[PDB]
RNA sequence: UAGUUGCCAACGUUGAGUUUGGAACCCUGAACAGACUGCCGGUGAUAAGCCGGAGGAAGGUGAGGAUGACGUCAAGUCAUCAUGCCCCUUAUGCCCUGGGCGACACACGUGCUACAAUGGCCGGGACAAAGGGUCGCGAUCCCGCGAGGGUGAGCUAACCCCAAAAACCCGUCCUCAGUUCGGAUUGCAGGCUGCAACUCGCCUGCAUGAAGCCGGAAUCGCUAGUAAUCGCCGGUCAGCCAUACGG
C-alpha cells in the first residue's frame, strides 16, 4: 500500500474496468514487498487484427524502481489484454522475490 | 600601385596561380612586394545527421578560404597587357582593384 | 543578482540597456548616490 | 503615441457610416486587434472568436483597449468535467 | 509614525530606510536626497529642520493611501468591465501571457 | 552500425571536389542552383535520347569548372559514341538544352565528353549494369557474380558490393553483400571510389552500395 | 512540403516585387506626416495592398525538398540533404571538420 | 612613459638579448638590459599591472631569482592577449629564454628546476551533446 | 583506479613564508576557482593570530595540524562477515590533508564576522586543545579503540 | 621564404583618419625538420615488453577530435526526400479570414535564478579569444532619466563596426537581517519590430517586493587547464518567448 501507479495509453484508450484489473494483479505481487517500492510504471499497447496487419497482439510493459537502487524490466506479449497483464505480474513476483533472497542471504 | 587580392579554397591551386602572377610580371620590368597571406577565415557549419530525435549525433563541417595579397609598383603598358593575357585556374577569384 | 533585471548584473544577462548597464559614460544615471563621511 | 492605433478600413467605414444615421445597425467583425475609438460608443459589435460572433455592448471605459480582450476563445469552465 | 504614517527604524541609513514606505522604491529614495543635496547620514542623528525638509517633499508623490486606492480601482476596472485580464484576477491566475501548465505557484497558492 | 561515406572522409588529401568554383556566401547558394539545373538537365537529356537499354543509359561523372565568362563542363562516360557520335546535332542540342536556363549571350559555356580509361572500373556504370538485370529480373547472385567477374578485366585490386531491400518478392526484406580482395575504409591514404544507386522494382525499391579499391597511393 | 505550398510561396514572391517600391514610398510617407492629419489615410491605404505581398510573411524553404525548417541562407538547403551533398563531392571546400 | 622609450632607441625589435615566450593564448616579447633590478610591463608598474597577486609576481621572478641577478638587470616586456596569469607565466618563460643568450653555461639550473618547459596545456574544446568539454547532462534512468 | 600508480603532484609553496603546508591549506578554502581572495582571508588571519598571541603564526599552524592529525581511522568492510568496521592506519600525506578538511569544515560552520575571523579563532582554539575539529578527532579515535578488535 | 589591412620605431593635428624608416621582435600562411623505445642503464626466454637517467618545446598513444568491424534490438523516420500495395477525386484535394498548436486540479523530467559576507550596491582602474557584417554592421556628434530617435564617418573587412569583455585589484557603505540577500506577481506610463503585438513578441522608466535560511527516501556529472566559476560570439531570425543549441 501507499504506492503510486502510472498507466499509459500507447496505442489505445485506457478503460476503467481495465484499470481495475491492473491494480488487482500488481497489487498482489507488490503487496508482499510493499515496503521496498514507491511507484509502479505500466505501458499497455495493442497491435494487429483490425488495427494493423498480422495477428492481434497486446503488449504490457512494466518497469519498477524500488527504494534501494533496484531496477526491473518486464515485457511480454499475448493475444489478449488481460492475459498479457497476468504473465507480466508473474515475472515481477519472480524477480521481486529474487531480490529479497539476495538481501536476506546473510 | 595596382593592389590585387585573390581568394580561393584550395592551397595547391592558389599557389600555382600566385606563381603565374610572378611569371607573367617578372618578365616585365616591374618590382613586386612579396605575397602576404592574410589570416584565413573558416565558416563553421553544424547540421543534424538524422531526420528524427537523434540530437547528440551531429556533423560539423567547415569551408576554409585561403586568401593572398600581391601588389605591383610602377605599372606599364607591357605590364597591364601581361596580366590580362594571363589565364587563371577555375577556383581563383581575382580582385584587381580596391 | 542575475535575476534582478534592474541591476547591471541582470541587464547583462538579459542583454538590455538602461540606467543600470549604460552604453557609454554619457548615458543617464539619473539618481546618483550621496557621499558618506 | 508616435503612430496611431490600429483600426482596419473595413471596420472604420462601417463605424463612420453609422455615425451619420446614429442608430443601431448590429454588425459582425473579424479583426480582434482593432482599437476602440470613442466614435463607436453606445454601439453594439459582434466579435469573431474561434467559433462564432459575440455581440457586446461598448462602454465608455473600453476606449484604450482592443476588441479581442472581450472576446474569449478558450472556453474552459472546470477541470475533469 | 516617523514619516508618512509608518514607523521606520532609526538605525539604518536614510537611503535604505525610506524604502519601507509603500510608495518609495529604490530610485525614488535617491531622487529625494539628490533634490535636497544632503549627505546620507544615519536616521536618528539627522537634524530637525533637515528632517522637516523631508516631510514636506515626500508628500508630493503617491506615497500611501491613494496609491493603494489607485491600484485597487484599476484592478476593479478590469473585473466589472470583464476584460480578459480582469477575469484572470477573478480566477486567481496571471494575465501577462504566462504558461499555466507547470508553474504559477504564487497565485495558485494565494487563492 | 553506420559507416561514413568514404568520399566525405577523404576530401582533404586524396579525393577532390567534382565542382570547382567560387563565389561569395550570399551568391554561394545561387551557384549551386545553376549547378543542379545543369546536372539535372543532362540526365533528362541522355535519358530521352537513348532507347532505355541496359548499357550506356547512364553516365559516370560530371565536373563543373567555372570562370568569369565561362563554365567549363566535363562529362565522363564509358562509351560516348552510343549517344554522341550517332547524332551530329546531339552534342550541339545539349548546349541549347542548357543555354536556355543558363543566361543570355554573356557567360557562355563549352562542354566536353572524355572517355574514361576503364568503362566499368568506376562504380557508376558497374551499378547500372547490375541494375539493368534486376529490372529484367535475371537473378540476384548472377548479377552480383557477373559484376565481380567483369571488373577483373578492368584491373581492380579490391571490390565490395551490397544490396538491400526485397529480392525474392517476400514480405520481408534482406541485406546481402560480398567482398573480394581488400577494401580498407579506415585508411585515408588509399584511393576508393563510391556510388549509391536506386532501382525501382515493380514491388518496392532496392539500394546498391559499391566500394572499389583501386590504389594504396 | 506539399506541392501546393511551394506554389503558394511563389505567389507571395511575385506579389512582393509587384508592390515593393510603393511600400517604401508609404513607409516614408507615414513617417513624415502629422498624426490625425491624413495619417489614417496613409495607414489606411497601407492596408489596401494584398497582405500576401509583405516581406515578413515570407518563409525560406529548401530549394529541393521544400522543407520549412533547418534552412541556411548561405546554402539554401535543409541540413539533412545538405549533409549528403558534402560527402558525395558536389560542394567546393566543404570538408569534414575536427578542431 | 618616456623613460622606457629613452633606454630603447628603436624598440624591442632592434635588440640583442631577447626572449619570446607564450602560454595559454598569451604572448610575451621580453628584452633584458643592464639596470637596477626593476620590472615593468607595458609602461606600467608590475604590482599595478598584476593587482598585487603574490604568485603572479613570483612566476615572473623565479627565472631571475636563480643565479642571483635580481639587481643587475631591468626587465621590460609586452603582452598581446590572454589573462594576467597566462601573460605573467608566459613572461616567466620569456625572461628565461633571454638569460640563455646571456650565457649558455647555466642552462642546467633552469632545466633541472623545470622553468623552460613550455606548459602546452590548453582549454579543452566543447563537444556536441555536452554542457562543457566533459560535463555531461543529467538524465533520469 | 585499477592502475594503482597515481602520479605524484608537484607540492608548491607560497611566496612569502616559502612552505608547502600553507599552500595545501589554501587550496581547500576556495570553491569557485579564485586564489587572490583566499590570501585576503589568510593573510588577514595569520596577522590576526599574531595580533592576539604575540608569536609567530607558523608554529601555531604547525601545532594545530600536529594535534588534529589522528593518524588512524575506521573503514567499513563486508568481504568477510556482515557490517564490520575495523581500524586502519593513515600515512603522512593523507593525514595532513585530512586535518585541513576538518579545520576549514568547522570554521565555516561556527559563527563569526568573516572567514578570516572564523579561521583565526579556529586555529587558535584548535591549538589550545579545545576545538570543534579536535572533537571529531576524539570521535574518530573513539571508534578505532572502541572496535579495536578486528570485528 | 614573404612583410600588408599586422608587427618595431619617429611625428603630432590626434588617438576618427596620415606620413616616414626597419624585416632585426611578434604574428599571418605556404614548404621542411622534429619523437621512433631513437640513444644509455637495470630487468627480460639472448624475445615481446617492462622500470629508470639523459637530451629535447614535448617521451613512452604528446593533448583533443573525426574515425564506429561482422551483427543485435521486425529499435527509429512513409511528416526531409524517394518509394510498393491500399485508400479519398463536388473530398482524406484546392484559396482565404480568425482561432489553435501558448488552455490547466495535478503528475513526471531537463534547465535557469537564489537562500548571501569567499557576499550585495555604488565609484575608479586593468587583462581576451573566436566569430558576424553593403537592402548590411553602424562610429563620432545632437535630443530623451531610459529603452530608443535624428546625422551616416568608416568597413566587402588582419583597416571599420557590432564590442562595454565579466570575474578580478583599489576605495566608501551595508554587519547576519527574509536584510542594501532574494526579484516572483501586479498596476501605471512609454519604446522598437512589423499590414498586424488582446488571446500570444522582446525591451525601458517607476511603484509593488511571494516562496526561499543549502533542502527527505533517493539520485547525476567530473581523473587537469578537468570540475567549479566569469562573461563574449554565432546560426536559424522583420521581430522574438534562446535561462536553449553549437562554439
Ligand atoms: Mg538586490
Ligand atoms: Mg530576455
Ligand atoms: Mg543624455
Ligand atoms: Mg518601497
Ligand atoms: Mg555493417
Ligand atoms: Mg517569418
Ligand atoms: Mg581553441
Ligand atoms: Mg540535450
Ligand atoms: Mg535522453
Ligand atoms: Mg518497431
Ligand atoms: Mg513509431
Ligand atoms: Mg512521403
Ligand atoms: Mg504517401
Ligand atoms: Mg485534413
Ligand atoms: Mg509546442
Ligand atoms: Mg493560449
Ligand atoms: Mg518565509
Ligand atoms: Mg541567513
Ligand atoms: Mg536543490
Ligand atoms: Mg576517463
Amino acid at each position: 500500500s501507499s504506492v503510486k501507479l502510472i498507466l499509459q495509453g500507447r496505442n489505445l484508450e485506457v478503460s476503467d474496468n481495465v484499470r481495475s484489473h491492473v491494480e488487482d494483479k500488481v497489487g498482489k505481487s507488490v503487496a508482499k514487498h510493499s515496503h521496498l517500492v514507491r511507484e509502479v510504471d505500466v505501458r499497455l499497447s495493442a497491435r494487429g487484427g483490425d488495427l494493423s496487419k498480422g495477428p492481434k497482439l497486446r503488449r504490457c510493459e512494466v518497469t519498477l524502481f524500488t527504494k534501494r537502487h533496484g531496477v526491473i524490466r518486464a515485457e511480454e506479449d499475448a493475444e489478449s489484454l488481460y492475459s498479457s497483464i497476468d504473465l507480466v505480474s508473474s515475472i515481477i513476483q519472480r524477480k521481486l522475490r529474487k531480490i529479497k533472497d539476495k538481501v536476506s542471504d546473510h | 600601385k595596382i593592389r590585387i587580392k585573390l581568394r580561393s579554397y584550395w592551397v595547391p591551386l592558389i599557389e600555382d596561380s600566385c606563381k603565374q602572377i610572378m611569371d607573367a610580371a617578372r618578365t616585365t620590368n616591374a618590382k613586386i612586394m612579396g605575397p602576404v597571406p592574410l589570416p584565413t577565415k573558416k565558416r563553421i557549419y553544424c547540421v543534424l545527421k538524422s531526420p528524427h530525435v537523434h540530437k547528440d549525433a551531429r556533423f560539423h563541417f567547415e569551408i576554409r578560404t585561403h586568401q593572398r595579397l600581391i601588389d605591383i609598383l610602377y605599372p606599364t603598358a607591357q605590364t597591364i597587357d601581361s596580366l590580362m593575357q594571363l589565364d587563371l585556374p577555375a577556383g581563383v577569384d581575382v580582385e584587381v582593384k580596391l | 543578482g542575475r535575476g534582478d533585471r534592474k541591476t547591471a548584473k541582470g541587464k547583462r544577462f538579459n542583454h538590455s540597456f538602461g540606467n543600470a548597464r549604460p552604453k557609454n559614460k554619457n548615458k543617464g544615471r539619473g539618481p546618483p548616490k550621496a557621499p558618506i563621511f | 503615441l508616435k503612430k496611431n492605433p490600429f483600426v482596419a478600413n473595413h471596420l472604420l467605414r462601417k463605424i463612420e457610416k453609422l455615425n451619420k444615421k446614429a442608430e443601431k445597425e448590429i454588425i459582425v467583425t473579424w479583426s480582434r486587434a482593432s482599437t476602440i475609438i470613442p466614435t463607436m460608443i453606445g454601439h453594439t459589435i459582434a466579435i469573431h472568436n474561434g467559433r462564432e460572433h459575440l455581440p457586446i455592448y461598448i462602454t465608455d471605459r473600453m476606449v484604450g483597449h482592443k476588441l479581442g480582450e472581450f472576446a474569449p476563445t478558450l472556453n474552459f469552465r472546470g477541470h475533469a468535467k | 509614525v516617523r514619516v508618512g504614517n509608518v514607523e521606520i527604524p532609526n538605525n539604518k541609513r536614510v537611503e535604505y530606510s525610506l524604502q519601507y514606505i509603500h510608495g518609495i522604491g529604490r530610485s525614488r529614495a535617491r531622487q529625494i536626497l539628490c533634490d535636497l543635496t544632503l549627505e546620507n547620514k544615519l536616521t536618528k542623528e539627522l537634524s530637525e529642520d533637515e528632517l522637516l525638509q523631508v516631510r514636506d517633499e515626500v508628500t508630493k508623490y503617491m506615497i500611501e493611501g491613494d496609491l493603494r486606492r489607485f491600484n485597487a480601482i484599476a484592478i476593479r476596472r478590469l473585473k466589472e468591465i470583464q476584460c480578459y485580464r480582469g477575469v484572470r484576477h477573478i480566477q486567481g491566475l496571471p494575465c501577462r501571457g504566462q504558461r499555466t501548465k507547470n508553474n504559477c505557484r504564487t497565485l495558485k497558492r494565494g487563492k | 552500425g553506420q559507416k561514413i561515406n568514404p568520399l566525405g572522409f577523404r576530401l582533404g588529401t586524396t579525393q577532390s571536389h567534382y565542382s570547382l568554383w567560387f563565389s561569395q556566401p550570399k551568391n554561394y547558394a545561387e551557384g549551386l542552383q545553376e549547378d543542379q539545373k545543369i546536372r539535372d538537365c543532362i540526365k533528362n537529356y541522355v535519358q530521352k535520347n537513348t532507347k532505355t537499354s541496359s548499357g550506356v543509359e547512364g553516365i559516370a561523372r560530371i565536373e563543373i569548372q567555372k570562370r568569369i565568362d565561362l563554365i567549363q563542363v566535363i562529362i565522363h562516360m564509358g562509351f560516348p559514341k552510343l549517344l554522341i557520335e550517332n547524332r551530329p546535332q546531339g552534342v550541339e542540342d545539349l548546349k541549347i538544352n542548357v543555354q536556355k536556363e543558363l543566361n543570355c549571350v554573356n557567360r557562355k559555356l563549352n562542354i566536353a565528353i572524355t572517355r574514361i580509361a576503364k568503362p566499368y572500373g568506376d562504380p557508376n556504370i558497374l551499378a547500372e549494369f547490375i541494375a539493368g538485370q534486376l529490372k529484367s529480373r535475371v537473378s540476384f547472385r548472377k548479377a552480383m557474380k557477373k559484376a565481380i567477374e567483369l571488373t577483373e578485366q578492368a584491373d581492380t585490386k579490391g571490390i565490395q558490393i551490397q544490396i538491400a531491400g526485397r529480392i525474392d518478392g517476400k514480405e520481408i526484406a534482406r541485406i546481402e553483400w560480398i567482398r573480394e580482395g581488400r577494401v580498407p575504409l579506415q585508411t585515408i591514404r588509399a584511393k576508393i571510389d563510391y556510388c549509391a544507386y536506386t532501382v525501382r522494382t515493380i514491388y518496392g525499391v532496392l539500394g546498391i552500395k559499391i566500394w572499389i579499391f583501386m590504389g594504396e597511393e | 512540403a506539399r506541392k501546393s505550398l511551394i506554389q503558394r510561396e511563389k505567389k507571395r514572391r511575385n506579389l512582393e516585387q509587384k508592390y515593393h517600391l510603393i511600400r517604401r514610398s508609404s513607409k516614408q510617407e507615414i513617417r513624415k506626416v502629422t498624426s490625425l492629419s491624413d495619417k489614417w489615410e496613409i495607414h489606411g491605404k497601407l492596408q489596401s495592398p494584398p497582405r500576401n505581398s509583405a516581406p515578413a510573411r515570407l518563409h525560406r524553404r529548401c530549394f529541393l525538398t521544400g522543407r520549412p525548417r533547418a534552412n541556411y541562407r548561405d546554402f539554401g538547403l535543409s541540413g539533412h540533404i545538405l549533409r549528403e551533398m558534402v560527402h558525395t563531392c558536389l560542394l567546393p571546400g566543404a570538408t569534414r571538420s575536427s578542431w | 612613459e618616456k623613460f622606457v622609450k629613452s633606454r630603447l632607441p628603436g624598440g624591442f625589435a632592434a635588440q640583442t638579448v631577447i626572449g619570446t615566450g607564450r602560454r595559454k593564448c598569451a604572448i610575451a616579447r621580453v628584452v633584458l638590459q643592464e639596470g637596477t633590478g626593476k620590472f615593468i610591463i607595458n609602461y606600467r608598474d608590475a604590482k599595478e599591472y598584476l593587482q598585487g597577486n603574490p604568485l603572479w609576481l613570483q612566476y615572473v621572478k623565479t627565472p631571475l631569482a636563480t643565479l642571483g641577478y635580481e639587481t643587475n638587470y631591468d626587465v621590460f616586456v609586452k603582452a598581446h592577449g590572454g589573462g594576467l596569469s597566462g601573460q605573467a607565466q608566459a613572461i616567466s618563460l620569456g625572461v628565461a629564454r633571454a638569460l640563455l643568450k646571456v650565457s649558455a653555461s647555466h642552462r642546467a639550473p633552469l632545466k633541472q628546476e623545470g622553468l623552460l618547459t613550455r606548459d602546452s596545456r590548453i582549454v579543452e574544446r566543447k563537444k556536441p551533446g555536452l554542457k562543457k568539454a566533459r560535463k555531461a547532462p543529467q538524465f533520469s534512468k | 583506479s585499477r592502475r594503482g600508480t597515481v602520479e605524484e603532484k608537484t607540492a608548491k609553496s607560497d611566496p612569502i613564508y616559502r612552505n608547502r603546508l600553507v599552500n595545501m591549506l589554501v587550496n581547500r578554502i576556495l570553491k569557485h576557482g579564485k586564489k587572490s581572495l583566499a590570501y585576503q582571508i589568510l593573510y588577514r588571519a595569520v596577522k590576526k593570530i599574531q595580533q592576539k598571541t604575540e608569536t609567530n603564526p607558523l608554529s601555531v599552524l604547525r601545532q594545530a595540524i600536529r594535534g588534529v592529525t589522528p593518524d588512524i581511522a575506521v573503514k567499513a568492510r563486508r568481504v568477510g562477515g556482515s557490517t564490520h568496521q575495523v581500524p586502519i592506519e593513515i600515512g603522512s600525506t593523507q593525514g595532513k590533508a585530512l586535518a585541513i578538511r576538518w579545520l576549514l569544515g568547522a570554521a565555516r560552520k561556527r559563527p563569526g564576522r568573516n572567514m578570516a575571523f572564523k579561521l583565526s579563532s579556529e586555529l587558535v582554539d584548535a591549538a589550545k586543545g579545545s576545538g570543534d575539529a579536535v572533537r571529531k578527532k576524539e570521535e574518530t579515535h573513539r571508534m578505532a579503540e572502541a572496535n579495536r578488535a578486528f570485528a
